[PDB]
């Protein structure tokens, strides 16, 4: 139930509010949509997409040292 | 001091602010992400909140309703059913009767220990 965001300088910071253990005073299934689940295919497209190895001719990869050329550019 | 009187019940009872014209002695922002800062009003104040019982007194009020607005804002309801607790708070009809006398403590003291009641029960079990 914790939903945790991790921020580049090492922070982690809790998304929205901190919901109770499930306890309120008394005395279906969450299935996404159609826009949902085609953010949660582009979303893993990204995930995909933004790893170092395939992340090819892009600036935000760091090359490979004594190289000076980036990891799928040498591959 | 009919609307005054309802104003303040509304705050002590459920912690709904509702000052359309700067009357009421206390408002906050977001109307520190979370935290919003209230600001109490000098002009429109109902005492001089100048000896500690009276400056006690004040922050009692004022943290009765924070509480009833951050219990608002956890369980994600619009007001507070009285059902809640034990204790139940009346309406002031009678302004001047309220100040002279102390009822109003009795009706402060009320709401704030339900209140306190109310918060240490949803953080000790939720």
């Amino acid at each position: 139930q914790f939903d945790l965001i991790r921020l580049n300088n090492g922070t982690i910071e809790l998304n929205g509010i901190l919901t109770p253990k499930a306890e309120v005073l008394t005395k279906i299934e969450k299935t996404l949509n159609i826009d949902e689940l085609e953010s949660v295919h582009n979303t893993f497209l990204t995930n995909i997409l933004s790893h170092k190895l395939f992340a090819t001719n892009t600036s935000e990869i760091s090359v490979g040292d004594y190289s000076g050329q980036p990891y799928p550019t040498s591959l | 001091s009919q609307d005054y009187c309802t104003m303040l019940y509304e705050w002590l009872t459920q912690g709904i602010l509702n000052d359309p014209y700067q009357e009421f002695m206390t408002y906050d922002d977001l109307e520190r992400a979370w935290d919003t800062q209230y600001f109490i009003r000098k002009d429109v104040l109902l005492r001089d909140c100048d000896s500690e019982e009276d400056k006690n007194l004040l922050f009692k009020m004022l943290r009765t309703g924070i509480l009833l607005k951050v219990v608002r804002a956890s369980l994600q309801i619009p007001t507070i059913p009285s059902n809640s607790s034990d204790i139940t708070i009346q309406e002031i009809n009678d302004f001047a009767d309220l100040m002279e006398g102390s009822n109003l403590e009795l009706y402060v003291d009320k709401c704030y220990s339900r209140a306190n009641e109310i918060f240490l029960k949803l953080f000790f079990q939720g």
